[PDB]
């Protein structure tokens, strides 16, 4: 038993693939090193502390959503800045990254079809004693937000912007000084709140 | 059961419009170059349609210079085949056709002067059911 | 349970590492807790041994069950091997409204022993309808409850709740108030029954061990010279019931490299071993006899492709420390001794104590792991012989069907790389005689054995 | 950003919507922005001079063109996003439907998504 | 020794569901791309298994224009075989098959117009074993 | 690196083991990783509010999700690997097994690896 | 309402009730109500809950608690749906929550601003005597109840009207044999066998055929135990 998933966040989109990827399935590891040689003793190998990009490529076909808006789908993923989540059950491979290169292919026949070539880069983000931030910090939640019963704007800022201290940013948007009172303390179940970026 | 079957002698083939009666044998096939497949997942081998392509060989008795005359010109071949037991026909046409050789000569010892045509076609159509 | 997610959090040495472990022994041993006079099976677990039989080190029941499971022993098959005058660890608890204080319960321990399992009971602050039901061993706590109180909740619910593997109720008496208030009454009149154990006492092991199958058997530590003439003769007769049981010994503590040699020597049988030299471990000191414990227990998890020629032991002190000369008095003598070897404890060669005759052929019965490889294939033979004696029959074709079987086992022991070449064929010569009930058969194999020494010679 | 709101303009009725006090009914952001996108596409591109090339729509000369069905409802894809995307709020249009119901009369869907449609990552640092 | 044997005469083929009782010869292979690959310590080589691609042939006497008609479309085969000396039966269908090509015409002299199909099948299913 | 010990939770009884005396029952550094890891694993992630988005897991939403079996498998190896390796003191988990006992009630193994685990060369020149 | 669903399932209709207790019943009178009735065709809402801020009683919510059983249909279950509402009453601990699902109860519970239905369960587990445990969640039950209905369809198509010889009971068999196929595609059982009822077909007669099956269900995975050896 073998599946493909493609867990998208930015878009809220869990695709799974109609049909396993043909031949077979590849990956490879190749670990840093480069070669130093010192005079009189001949070649050595140093291991650069530092992991690699490697890729998962596939090809596979899409039969008769319709093929044609998977192909949209998969395109404009591929423009994504955000990372998908790959997961392959039976191969084992489970973790986040991005679309390379993507094509589709009609032939002679089965022209309903599109025979379908792509393949996916490891994906690593850049943040740029305490507990280690190797956490992937991929979930996504809506631009704009109701406001609960419970919530208060501090509340908002953490759940929705992350450090808490960041309800001012939402509170200096003239739509959401519109909406909200004049005093920030103060808020109301119902009315929208719109996150900044 | 009953005797419903069809022989040969009922095959009427009108070559161009044309009845060439003297012709003894005829078959044609349409194939197609179905493309196979083998998925991870999947034990059994998938197999996907592709394009069609028809062929036929039509061979008989020479009784004059048809064929050679006719050279690799597009033509259509219409095969009609009729029940006599019980009432009910076969009408096949095939929609372009052309020769893919030439016989333009062919004879040896006392035997009768016999001629093989083999071509393609591109498609054909079905008239009768039956 | 409510479905979500669960999860708890363990020790690595509490992992089910049981698994893919080898091999059989049994033992007689002294034990201050677990059911007497019956045989139990261990799956190599540590914690199913204190449960079933205690922690106390001082009696030889978790001493030596903890060396035989440090030896990797897929199953261990304990006897609680007893003096008699047994008896369990015993109460009565009373009603309080009876101005003569009824007995209403009696309390008893699971299985005999002399343990110091006490009772406290007292009035339930937060309900003086209820009380506490507190059940103690020694000073420290084993089990708590409040309870209402009618007397047959009160018995079932000490009979109910997880933790009284120890203790079990009973009901002498009913009535309609609590029991009286009480701190650390011992459950006297118990007893272990380990004290003064009788030299025929072992004999009841033995016959009970008999219907039972092992591999190997060792004795419980000590090294009286009948108990070990007895087990002799038991396990020769055993032989001659076609169990072949491999018996480990150890001599005694006192005795010098001269007296283990000279017993050595006297029986020189090839399912018998001897112990030559005391051991260490957690700062304790080990006979020869309880060190004997161990070393079946390595020589029975190693089973047919390992060996001990130069085992490292789990041991980490000697005594006596032998010279080369005084090593080789022993090997030869059949002893089998530990050696330290740069802070390890390790076993020599492997050996038996037969070693008077080794006049052909008969020089591979010295080894401990040779002797196991027969014995092991004399078993998954006898077993194979009475899935058919009498009930298949002795037509050609049934004889080539049991030769066919054998033949595919040989071929399974080839798989493993033990056996370098064998055969197995009709036995023409008795087969000239036989009938339905029996069919005779010959074989022979060559065995892979262990690499053990080399030898160098540096051309300069 | 700051766009701003404008008035209703009842297309069923082609007259803007009034208050009782006589005053033209004021409408949000997003409903000024719906007002504009129906507006637009009702507007033929190139013809109307108040405007410049960036306005309107060409649906109307695809009526009388010779391309063939699947062609024409490509084209209409096209025509209409490229008319509705010239407005900032747009993110994305797309998800085109067609349905010709009769021999040669055509009903199509699309979908208009717009810029707080989208979706924002969580995280800070 | 006892005769339990089998003859065609007993062949019952459901052809879509439908009894093509005209068809007088059937056969399918379920057949697998066995890679066998040689190893450095081994003499012997390997062989390890691979995809199953299923393949059936059946031809008969025509009778209609069953075939012609159906064309390339994806359909079912369930062939039964009866034992009549002893009451059981073996009954199999084939799972999804495809035509490879279609007999279009066919014919020869006075001989019977006889039919041969050939095609493709992905996998299949045991319902009685006898 | 210099790590810290804690105080002991029994989870079993939610509610911390003190002394005789009244303190609460001070625990090693081991003991109060293995605590910080338990109630990482059952603490839900970006839902207790009193936390960054690096403390918690996920194992809980999970339970409501579509995937398969296997996926769902993977899916647990990486919410578990990913929560627990955050502190410091983790060096590898891994060995993940399960053991789906009824038709869909499921039991999982991991093994936990610590920095102490690591083994080092011996040499100097 | 339970004595004419009772009726109808006499009749062949498989209807599945859904209730709710009273408003004033407390936790107690709930247990009572749900342990009095134990029909697996019967499910008891045990607590309130809130929507648009306006409360809704437990019949109320019984109405949202059918409507998620019955679009959930086969394939689906509502073990830990998030539902549609926003707060509940009474919020219950663990062992209410527990006393609750063993008396049958249909608890709405809150966790983390979600309020999320637990365990599927329905009214029927006083007996639970083995195999009859897994009639105590509603998704089995539907599951039941739909595949009898389909049976009942392809029933109603053939009596009496198909020549009761071998080869219509054999088109019968293949009929329902093909539709248990088309349950394995939408990957709901992991195995099935439909075979001959021989014991009722040495009496059976023109108007009516028998025949026997059983089917293993694939379930919704509900909980998760795990254990960290460290």
């Amino acid at each position: 038993v073998i599946d493909i998933y493609l867990k998208n966040e930015k878009e809220k989109i869990d695709f799974h693939f109609p049909v396993n990827p043909q031949d077979s399935l590849s990956i490879k590891k190749e670990k840093r090193f480069e070669t130093v040689d010192i005079v009189n003793l001949g070649e050595f190998d140093i291991k650069k502390e530092g992991e690699k990009i490697r890729e998962i490529s596939f090809k596979t076909f899409l039969p008769n959503k319709n093929p044609i808006e998977v192909v949209a789908m998969l395109e404009k993923w591929v423009d994504q800045a955000e990372p998908l989540r790959l997961i392959i059950t039976g191969f084992g491979y489970n973790g986040l990254v991005t679309i390379s290169s993507f094509s589709n292919t009609q032939t002679a026949g089965r022209e309903e079809d599109r025979d379908i070539e792509i393949t996916f880069r490891t994906y690593r983000e850049l943040k740029i004693t305490d507990l280690k931030d190797n956490r992937p910090n991929t979930q996504t939640k809506s631009k704009i937000y109701t406001v609960k019963a419970s919530d208060t704007l501090y509340k908002i800022a953490k759940n929705l912007l992350g450090k808490g201290s960041r309800w001012p940013e939402i509170y200096n948007i003239p739509e959401n000084k519109k909406v909200i009172g004049k005093n920030p303390n103060i808020i109301k179940k119902g009315k929208l709140v719109i996150p900044s970026k | 059961e009953e005797a419903s079957f069809l022989n040969g002698s009922d095959v009427v083939i009108l070559i161009d419009g044309v009845e060439e009666l003297y012709m003894e044998e005829i078959k044609a096939d349409f194939e197609q170059d179905e493309q196979s497949i083998k998925l991870l997942g999947c034990q059994n081998e998938i197999s996907r349609v592709g394009t069609t392509k028809g062929s036929f060989s039509l061979n008989g008795y020479k009784t004059d210079s048809k064929f050679a005359k006719l050279g690799f010109r597009s033509f259509e071949i219409i095969y009609n085949l009729s029940n006599s037991e019980t009432l009910g026909y076969e009408s096949i046409r095939l929609k372009n056709c052309r020769l893919k050789k030439l016989p333009l000569i062919n004879s040896k010892a006392g035997e009768i002067v016999k001629i093989e045509v083999e071509g393609s076609f591109r498609g054909y159509d079905l008239l009768n059911e039956l | 349970e409510i479905p979500g997610f669960y999860n708890r959090f363990k020790a690595q040495a509490e992992k089910a590492a049981a698994t893919g472990l080898k091999g059989r022994l049994a033992m007689p041993i002294r034990a201050n807790w677990g059911d007497v006079g019956k045989v139990v099976t261990i799956k190599n677990d540590l914690r199913q041994l204190k449960n079933l039989f205690g922690d106390d080190m001082n009696y030889s029941a978790f001493k030596l069950g903890k060396l035989a499971l440090l030896g990797n022993v897929k199953e261990l098959l304990l006897y609680r091997l007893v003096d008699g005058n047994q008896k369990k660890g015993t109460l009565t608890l009373k009603d309080t409204t009876e101005n003569s204080a009824k007995d209403v319960i009696k309390l008893e321990t699971k299985y005999p022993t002399a343990r110091n399992f006490n009772v406290t009971i007292k009035s339930n602050l937060v309900d003086s309808d209820k009380k506490d039901f507190i059940f103690f061993e020694n000073t420290k706590q084993l089990f708590s409850s409040s309870i209402k109180g009618t007397i047959d909740e009160i018995v079932l619910e000490i009979n109910s709740n997880l933790d009284n593997e120890y203790v079990i109720a009973t009901k002498v008496a009913d009535s309609d108030t609590i029991l009286a208030n009480v701190v650390n009454q011992a459950l006297e009149g118990g007893n272990d029954g380990c004290t003064s154990i009788t030299n025929e006492s072992y004999l009841k092991a033995l016959e009970e061990f008999e219907r039972y199958s092992f591999d190997s058997f060792v004795l419980d530590g000590v090294a009286d010279e009948a108990l070990q003439e007895t087990t002799k003769a038991w396990v020769a007769k055993n032989k001659e019931l076609g169990k072949d049981i491999l018996l480990f010994l150890g001599g005694k503590t006192e005795d010098n490299i001269k007296q283990i040699n000279d017993k050595s020597k006297s029986f020189n049988d090839e399912n018998i071993v001897n112990v030559g030299s005391s051991a260490y471990y957690e700062n304790i000191k080990y006979t020869p006899s309880e060190v004997a414990v161990y070393i079946a227990a390595l020589s029975v998890s190693k089973g047919i492709t390992g060996s001990i020629c130069n085992a490292k032991t789990i041991f980490e002190e000697v005594e006596p420390r032998l010279s080369q000369s005084e090593v080789k008095e022993c090997l030869k003598s059949g002893t089998l001794v530990l050696d330290f070897d740069d802070g390890d404890v390790i076993i020599v060669d492997d050996v038996n104590t037969f070693k008077k005759y080794v006049d052909d052929k008969n020089e591979a019965m010295g080894y401990i792991s040779n002797i196991m490889f027969i014995n092991t294939i004399n078993k998954d033979t006898s077993l194979k012989r009475k899935e058919f004696v009498g009930k298949i029959f002795n037509d050609a074709t049934g004889q080539t069907t049991v030769i066919c079987a054998l033949k595919k086992y040989f071929e399974e022991l080839m798989s493993q790389g033990i056996i370098s070449e064998f055969n197995v064929d009709i036995d023409t010569e008795l087969q000239a005689t036989a009938k339905a009930d029996e069919f005779y058969w010959k074989w022979d194999a060559v065995k892979v054995d262990v690499m053990k020494k080399i030898y160098g010679t540096g051309y300069l | 950003l700051d766009l701003k709101g404008s008035f209703l303009f009842d297309f069923e009725k082609g007259e803007f919507v009034k208050n009782a006090d006589g005053t033209l009914k004021k409408c949000d952001k997003v409903q000024a922005y719906k007002q504009w996108c129906q507006k637009a596409i009702l507007t033929p591109r190139y013809k109307k001079a108040a405007y410049t090339n960036i306005y309107g729509s060409e649906i109307k000369d695809l009526i009388a063109s010779n391309l063939s069905q699947s062609a024409k409802e490509l084209e209409i894809t096209r025509l209409i996003k490229e008319t509705i995307l010239v407005h900032p709020y747009t993110k994305e249009v797309g998800e085109f439907s067609f349905n010709w119901l009769e021999n040669s009369r055509l009903v199509e869907y699309e979908f208009d998504v717009l810029t707080i449609d989208d979706e924002n990552i969580v995280i800070d640092g």
